[PDB]
């Protein structure tokens, strides 16, 4: 052919990630429209240096929802700054759907894919992402003529060759048809990676603070008083244990939800606290007089 | 490490769809089954690869 | 003049999920097993003494 | 019967045995490695819980 047609790995950065997490999930129920800004390079590899929501629409995804007023907008004032980056793509939220192109969807994705033809329709559903990548999920048309005549893998080449994909329904009638499928990965850099987990000065705050002795009190007492009640339990599974069958011994003398188990937990972290509260007051007592 | 991967394990099944449950009312000779599924109606539905 | 206020984080909702995606480093300070908590001790010191 | 070998023992001390005191100090870094990834994965206990 004229191209490799081989799936693009996807890097959006972190910057990205939270900017597109952010308007899906502020729009629910709706599908927000946006367009993805980076630079593409290789013939596999895109970078997501930042998305732009355009303005939210009540006729959907379709391509009587983009508006090259409001996009035009966007990229002239990226210039004027010297930001300038140009779309590899655009992306979308279903409100509460899993991840796939319908057919109208396609051909939003068709009008970018004149501009270049290595352009990402990405999913989003914020209402089952309680992780990061999790529910998001990049894809790409194919070319029809490809399909045909069955040179419809082709992306196994540069690339790891391994795909996860999620569901059956729509996800898999779309992949057959319109688009091929691959995971997005998600880039970021040191200095990115040290501003999430610092938490200024008052971090190290929390660590020389002591507590009202009350509260303190009441939560050794609470530990050592539940010990004594479920180990009880524990001396009826110990009196006990002569007999054979695992499974057998789970039922009649407990086994789920073990008393030996629980107990050596909660005596556990009841101890870990009080080396701590008594080491953080001697710190104290030292160190500040 | 075995107490690890199963609680990955128990966590990585309930992001899997859910489940549901019929009674076959009769039999397909398509390699397929009729299934009525409880609360909703008939379908015609691909068996299982160990039956 | 400019007076400093609190400059806190709490971050959004939104914002959590992407935050602890990208995150596979054990945390600078996180305060969970007794072996943070040791490190932390030791940090605070240094900590109220630079200041 | 009476007797044995004594050259057959200080023989294998200075040639095999040299070579398997090493190998010794092998397994012996294997310990300190397993100690840390014991303790390793007790940090992933509690991601996994949390």
């Amino acid at each position: 052919t004229g191209r490799d047609d081989t799936k693009e790995t996807v890097y959006i950065s972190s910057i990205a990630l939270l900017k597109m997490l952010k308007h899906g999930r502020a729009g629910v129920p709706m599908e927000v429209m946006g367009l993805m800004l980076g630079e593409f390079v290789d013939d596999y590899t895109v970078n997501v240096v930042d998305v732009f929501a355009m303005p939210q629409s009540g006729t959907g995804v379709s391509v009587e929802a983009v508006d090259d007023v409001f996009q035009a907008k966007m990229m002239d004032m990226l210039k004027q700054t010297g930001r300038d980056q140009m779309v590899v793509g655009w992306y979308h939220s279903h409100p509460g759907f899993g991840c796939w192109l319908s057919s109208v969807d396609v051909n939003t994705q068709k009008s970018f894919e004149q501009l270049n033809s290595r352009a990402v329709a990405v999913v989003v559903d914020p209402i089952q992402s309680v992780k990061g990548k999790v529910v998001i999920d990049a894809f790409r048309l194919i070319d029809t003529g490809a399909l045909i005549n069955n040179l419809e893998p082709r992306q196994t080449t540069s690339n790891t060759g391994l795909l996860n994909k999620a569901n059956i329904q729509a996800l898999i009638h779309g992949l057959n048809r319109h688009y091929y499928s691959l995971n997005i990965d998600y880039h970021k850099t040191a200095k990115e990676t040290k501003m999430l987990m610092n938490l200024h000065k008052e971090q190290w705050q929390s660590g020389l603070k002591m507590y009202d002795y009350e509260e303190k009190e009441e939560s050794n007492l609470a530990a050592t008083k539940s010990m004594v009640k479920i180990a009880e339990q524990y001396s009826k599974r110990i009196e006990e244990e002569k007999e054979l069958t695992e499974e057998e011994l789970k039922t009649r003398y407990v086994g789920r939800q073990d008393p030996k188990k629980h107990l050596s937990e909660t005596a556990d972290e009841t101890l870990e606290n009080n080396i701590v509260s008594v080491l953080t007051a001697g710190v104290n007592s030292v160190a500040i007089k | 490490n075995d107490k690890v991967r199963f609680i990955k394990d128990e966590l990585r099944l309930l992001q899997e769809p859910g489940s549901y449950v019929g009674e076959v009312i009769k039999i397909v000779s398509d390699k397929k089954v009729l299934v009525k599924v409880q609360p909703e109606g008939k379908y015609i539905v691909d068996v299982a690869k160990d039956i | 003049t400019f007076l400093h206020l609190p400059c806190t984080i709490e971050a959004e909702e939104a914002e959590e999920i992407g935050v602890e995606h990208l995150l596979r480093d054990v945390r600078d300070q996180a305060a969970g097993g007794l072996s943070i908590r040791l490190t932390n001790q030791l940090k605070s010191l240094k900590g109220l003494q630079s200041k | 019967n009476n007797n044995s070998a004594l050259s057959n023992v200080n023989s294998d001390i200075y040639f095999k045995l040299k070579k398997l005191e090493k190998e010794y100090e092998l397994l012996t870094l294997q310990e300190d490695y397993i100690k840390d990834e014991q303790r390793h994965l007790k940090r992933e206990l509690k991601r996994a819980q949390e």
